[PDB]
């Protein structure tokens, strides 16, 4: 009844997906085929047979990562008009995503997402799932973003994509997709998840002991994540939380809705004894530096707004135990303008593990979606990555026979200048 | 979709691509004849891109193979793999450009340039959608020089908005193999800077000693050099023909690779490379390749790229393996060698995984170099150009077929316009 | 008890029929050799024996088509004295068809059709299958709807003509055939059908996912179209509608009398999953203009009646609330005279399935039925098609030789302008 | 019904026709003998139109072959296929033509042309619904330009409301056969435009190109010739003896291809064609069939299309296929090339499809064109007629035969105001 449909927008978009819809087949019972042999609703609209279709659109400009869907397990779950391709992909290059070939199959996403709106009664948002390295990603997705909100407005679009890196880096242009992604998605995007490969690779490295992780294993530990913000819409809990909520207690300001998010327990099967998990234990691992998924130091920064949502075998009295202590713990500060800086949720049931996974069965966990300051050094840095690269002139050619203007690198700069000096404004205390 | 034409031009670009359609023939399990003979359906998944579907299950080469004398194309329609081409391609003429760029790309080229483009625009619309052309061709010789570097600006014309990567041969610094050859270089270069996309520079030094040094082989022919060089051709466009887990394709590889539009010369390299005994004494693991990769030693083009600054880095990789593995040695070759990559442009390093390993292998990597240490290269032929020049020497057999020498001035001062960009970029901070 | 005989003219009228009458006898069980192991009675007079013959003609100049019938798998079928042969074919050639071949076999045809509605108690009126391109279909159709409204007038007689493409042509001359065939036939017959090549390619590509559609499988759709229009009379509907309703209901003025057909759902057998073809999703599915079946934009021109002819599992509330939105939607508007615009008719049997066919079996269909000032923009090419090649007298030799005026050109061109001016006054509003 | 009476005059018509029915034998499955020994009867189904059936189950071809001399009839009767044949029908002369038009049309022409018309009024009225008389022969000869076109004056008197198509080889521009046939051609061109209803200008040196360009033929005879031409002849009327899904005949060819009266000369085309070895290397399909079809190196009749303008087009198509595939074709030639088209004849295409491919073909294609491009067909006989016709040569051998010089002036005044027509339709607007 409260329905929720989800764009999987770029390469990075589609293998998140791959682990989602995994992940949610495995909660409801769901076979590949769409059988089971009423709360699942929200993601899954019936056919007439027994057989249950997600509510997902797979875009990419490039056929490849659709056509391993398509010839993969999960050929029988999908409807195959959603699997949309385009012919060339924009290849890391955000004109060709918002110009030259995004143009060319926008009409064909916005007409399957009507179609899917139109079987929702109760619909309340959007999850698109990109990234900002790629040209899809970040074109694309971009240019869907102005067109959801012409057509929409007011249902909450969320975004989970995946922020580059400090040190780790895939393409050379990320510092010029990201800075024109973000330009774009600021007016349009209500609260977008920032979430990082080199923060995972240190997760999955340390907390799950493994020496070698894959893609295969970063998209479990964001699908755990977004399966646990819908986990209130897709179970009864204690106290529940819909996603109109998020962007009401986590955006303070127009310009910053860039929580991190942070996900706990992530231990391995041979850690997942020698240790109880306590919802204090889960807690003060969620607010634990080295365990939050983009590579940000939060004791450089203050926390604007947290958002704990707890799932499984959790009790609210040892919440607010747990909870507590951590106002009192100095490395754990808050903005002066904000003394309630905490959302919290609680569901009934635990997350299931996908077999072949790398995390343990556990009878509770958390996923902090916390908005903080210190996401400005993040910002801090790529727009040095941006000064150095466009003082020369580099790459702009790729980007100006496009279609794009060269002045409007300079609109983006100095907007982006202009949400930094926001951190700054908002980071510091109050007179009197 | 995405499809590619090859096309292959002089002596040297039919003996790489006769060894080239050998490695594709046997990653997708093709038989001499052209019919399908694999195992898996991966490799008739993106089997269209290399291959027009003709009837009865049969698979023909997207290869349009030009020369201009028919000595190479009988060696290549009478060996192994050479009754797989459709006869209609062999676009070949009589006279024999004489190792002469002027007999190439006035006289004798353009005699038989309307015969090909319209075999490339039959193969064009064949396409579904067009990914664009590669090229195989010299800078010494006649036919890949003129022949090779007319058909780019034909091309060009028609389809603009088409990658048009070259893999040109560059001349060798100790020995020559033309005595014209600065002459054969720097007026196609002329034409390599305003027509291509990017341009993968290889020298035959540079593969001598990779043969003897690196695979511990004694007596390599060209059939041992042209196996390194498709295995480089092939490991461009694997994430285009096969499912990885970063897929990247001939336009990523272009966007990436190219900050400015003439600076597209790049240094190709290749890893794994063992000798049969050194094989087994060895583990393949991303971090041994990785190292392989950023020497000296596995240069493809005969320059030490420590005489200058790479400006931007591709890897492409093949096999199941892990991103954090990846990512970790990329990271680790540029805090090392932070004064070898260039300063302003931060992460400068391109990443791509194939899944689907090379035949044999249980991983592999391909190495894309772009850096400032091929201005050695155009020093040393403008050299070996202005000496020639000042004399005047081998100008009658040029002049003879209708150039002048304001040909010459252009091209000259184009390298030289080509040589100070390098240096600028590299100075730059 | 409501006869209603058919007439195929021309190759495309018979080839039409050939998938026409291959459905019906799937519809109500009958063999092809007549025989089934009482509300058949529109179509199928009884013999003596346990036999069933249809209540059709099938006309042609040439003998080519009809004898694929009389050696086909129908051959038991048909009554013999109504495949009805000529020697010599229009050959694309109007005059040919209405004065030098078609006068030949004119007397026969109506001797066969006297025959046929003498044993008709309640006949209420003729199906006409034809083309416009072809010298048969254009000739000999309006040298036969003469003839049928001088003998008979009163009757409902309705074609369901083959529309010549924009830019998709099989014969040259077929802007001479198809103005020619409309000024008489526009005098005579009371709704005329159009149904166009180009729509259909455009269907059987996109909502069928057939890479290489046959004439064989144009035919199914417009069998489905005339199936759907007969349903109520062949079969008990919750809501019926006869012959004589529909030219009641569609036709405001009797120059304006083209509505054109749309079928829905049209989607492939792995496409028969995935979506669960809901009332309301089917309606939409119609009024979109990229799945009606001639190539004209509605969203260029305004409605003026649409019916709609549910079939199947319909539930007739859900009818009105499939239907009441779309008066609200703006890419669907009206004429300012018409605020009805809309005849429902619902019929308790599904659609079946041919086998060997491209469609898939659904619990619900509809076949829409609109008249819209979107067909005057088809009428405009079809002029100005016809004027460019009549002002340099293209082809008339071959017209003026076979009987025709070289004068009766301007008559049809002068008369079709004042056809196109008609929709110009009934497409602009009311004053005060 | 819709029968067809054939008939040849001349030794090239009789050359042609030889072959012409070893096809219609052959898609019919028909014996040397006479007998059926097809396998389905959709080759009985329409036997009537070319054959008449005679008593014991043995057809014999409605055919009437004409010559002056008897040397090529007794090349026909005891070659194979000869003896299928009535022996009545070989109506031919003693005295031959002499490869003269006067003697063809006047004298020994007419001397013969009375047990001819009585041979054709016999095979008429054995005919139950006579679709109309296809005629092969030539313009440069004197047999088949003077008793050819004596036959045609004849036939359109007493039987007016049937079609005249003429398969009418017209001589070369590179080479002559004849040293009179401008002379022989320009004074048939004058019979030709008022008592035939369509005519297929087919040029000999055009086939050469075919034959060695296209079918990769070192060494064609005659033989190998005329089996293009009769693939033609059998691809015209293939939809009036065997069902289609959109049925054309000869009629539906007059009218869709005649928009002017007189002009009614056609270039025919033939696709697919393909070498031995060249054809197991490519996809037949509809695409490239209909490319195949309208360049400049497969029209029949020796003129570039591209110097002119497509008046009409007709693409007859034979085997199982679809419509969608065809009609998008037929919609794509005349997009990107919408210049080579005229333009006040919009959709100028005319699609015809068969269901029964010919033998040992998945599908072929049969292209009728009507373009402008002849003019020069025209312009070049008629510089060729009046360069000789200037000095009088050659006058006397058709003088002494019972002409004057105003059958030359108004033949040569009818020829330009037939160039002057397709002149003034090229550059109509
Ligand atoms: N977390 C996560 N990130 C991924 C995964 N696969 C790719 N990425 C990220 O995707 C980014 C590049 O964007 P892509 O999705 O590969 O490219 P794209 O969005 O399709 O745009 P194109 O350049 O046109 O291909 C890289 O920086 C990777 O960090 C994955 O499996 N998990
Ligand atoms: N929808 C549909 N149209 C067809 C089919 N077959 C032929 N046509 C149409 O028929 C038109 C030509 O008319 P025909 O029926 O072939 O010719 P005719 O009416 O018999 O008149 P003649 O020219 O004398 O043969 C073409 O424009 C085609 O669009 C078919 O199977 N389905
Ligand atoms: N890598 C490689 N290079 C070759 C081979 N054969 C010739 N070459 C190079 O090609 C150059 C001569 O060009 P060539 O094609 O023979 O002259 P062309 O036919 O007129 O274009 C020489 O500088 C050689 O270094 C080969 O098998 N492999
Ligand atoms: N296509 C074709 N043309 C031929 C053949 N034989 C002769 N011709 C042509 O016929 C012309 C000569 O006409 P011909 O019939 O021999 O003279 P006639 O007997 O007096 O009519 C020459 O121009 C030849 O080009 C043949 O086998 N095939
Ligand atoms: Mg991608
Ligand atoms: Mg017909």
């Amino acid at each position: 009844m409260r329905e929720c449909i989800s764009i999987h927008v770029g390469q990075a978009g589609v293998q998140i997906g791959n682990a989602c819809w995994e992940l949610y087949c495995l909660e409801h019972g769901i076979q590949p085929d769409g059988q089971m042999p009423d709360s699942f609703n929200t993601f899954f609209s019936e056919t007439g047979a027994g057989k249950h279709v997600p509510r997902a659109v797979f875009v990419d400009l490039e056929p490849t990562v659709i056509d391993e869907v398509r010839t993969g397990t999960y050929r029988q779950l999908f409807h195959p008009e959603q699997l949309i391709t385009g012919k060339e992909d924009a290849a890391n290059n955000y004109a060709r995503g918002h110009y030259t070939i995004g143009k060319e199959i926008i009409d064909l996403v916005l007409d399957r997402i009507r179609k899917l709106a139109d079987q929702c009664t109760g619909l309340q948002g959007f999850l698109v799932f990109h990234s900002f390295g790629g040209g899809t990603g970040s074109g694309f997705t971009s240019l869907l973003m102005e067109r959801l909100s012409v057509d929409y407005g007011k249902k909450s679009k969320l975004e989970f994509s995946i922020y580059p890196a400090p040190q780790v880096s895939t393409a050379v242009v990320e510092p010029y997709n990201s800075i024109l992604t973000t330009h774009t998605t600021l007016e349009h995007s209500d609260c977008a998840f920032m979430v990082d490969n080199e923060a995972i690779y240190d997760i999955c490295r340390r907390n799950l002991d493994i020496e070698r992780p894959t893609y295969t294993n970063l998209n479990r530990l964001i699908s755990q994540i977004v399966s646990s913000i819908t986990a209130s819409l897709r179970f009864d809990g204690a106290l529940n939380v819909d996603l109109t909520e998020f962007q009401t207690n986590l955006v303070p300001y127009p310009r910053i809705h860039f929580p991190l998010a942070t996900y706990a327990p992530v231990i391995s099967a041979e850690k997942a004894y020698h240790e109880q998990l306590s919802v204090a234990e889960i807690t003060n691992a969620c607010f634990e530096p080295a365990n939050q998924m983009v590579k940000c130091d939060p004791r450089h920064g203050k926390y604007m707004a947290c958002c704990l949502l707890y799932r499984g075998d959790v009790v609210p009295k040892d919440v607010n135990a747990a909870i507590a202590t951590i106002k009192t713990k100095r490395s754990i500060q808050f903005v002066d303008w904000c003394p309630t800086g905490f959302k919290v949720g609680i569901n009934y049931q635990p997350p299931t593990v996908v077999p072949g996974g790398d995390l343990a069965k556990v009878q509770r966990a958390v996923c902090m979606l916390s908005n903080t300051t210190a996401i400005a050094e993040a910002w801090a840095r790529l727009d040095h990555k941006f000064d150095l690269m466009y003082a020369k002139r580099a790459f702009v050619h790729w980007y100006v026979g496009e279609g794009m203007e060269e002045g409007e690198f300079s609109e983006a700069r100095e907007d982006m200048a202009a949400l930094e000096k926001d951190y700054e404004e908002v980071g510091v205390d109050s007179v009197e | 979709m995405r499809e590619i034409v090859h096309i292959q031009a002089g002596q040297c670009g039919n003996q790489i691509g006769a060894k080239f359609w050998e490695v594709i023939s046997d990653e997708h399990g093709i038989d001499p004849t052209g019919s399908y003979h694999g195992d898996s359906d991966l490799q008739l998944e993106r089997i269209n891109v290399y291959y027009n579907e003709a009837a009865g299950n049969k698979y023909v080469p997207r290869a349009i193979l030009v020369d201009l004398e028919p000595g190479t194309m009988d060696s290549v329609r009478s060996g192994p793999f050479g009754q797989i081409f459709r006869p209609d391609n062999f676009v070949f003429g009589q006279s024999g450009a004489g190792n002469n760029w002027a007999k190439g790309h006035y006289t004798e080229g353009a005699e038989l340039v309307d015969s090909v483009l319209d075999v490339v625009r039959k193969e064009s619309e064949s396409c579904d959608c067009l990914q664009g052309f590669q090229l195989t061709h010299s800078l010494g010789g006649g036919t890949g020089s003129g022949m090779g570097t007319l058909l780019i600006s034909k091309i060009r014309e028609e389809y603009p908005d088409r990658i048009m990567n070259t893999f040109s041969v560059v001349p060798s610094p100790k020995v020559s193999d033309t005595v014209v050859e600065p002459y054969n270089a720097t007026l196609s270069v002329h034409q390599l800077v305003e027509n291509t996309d990017e341009t993968y520079c290889i020298d035959n030094e540079a593969l001598y000693d990779i043969c003897f040094r690196t695979l511990k082989l004694t007596t390599p022919t060209y059939g041992d050099l042209n196996h390194l060089v498709s295995a480089t051709m092939s490991g461009v466009t694997t994430c285009l023909r096969f499912p990885g887990q970063l897929n990247a394709d001939l336009r990523k590889l272009a966007v990436n690779m190219v900050p400015f539009p003439r600076l597209h010369f790049f240094m190709p390299g290749f890893a794994p490379l063992t000798s049969r005994g050194s094989q087994q004494y060895r583990a393949l693991t991303v971090p041994e390749l990785t190292q392989q990769m950023f020497d000296a030693k596995n240069m493809m083009a005969a320059c030490d790229p420590r005489h200058g600054r790479y400006l931007t880095v591709a890897a492409v990789f093949r096999g199941r393996m892990s991103m954090k593995e990846v990512d970790e040695q990329m990271l680790n070759v540029q805090n090392k060698n932070s004064s070898y990559f260039v300063e302003w442009i931060p992460n400068n390093v391109k990443t791509a995984v194939c899944d689907i390993p090379p035949r044999g292998l249980k991983m592999s990597a391909t190495f894309i170099g772009n850096s400032t240490a091929i201005q050695e290269l155009f020093k040393r032929i403008s050299e070996q150009f202005t000496a020639m020049f000042r004399r005047k020497a081998f100008l009658h057999w040029y002049t003879g077929e209708g150039m002048d020498e304001m040909e010459f001035t252009e091209a000259e001062s184009n390298m030289n316009d080509l040589v100070s960009e390098y240096q600028q970029y590299q100075d730059a901070t």
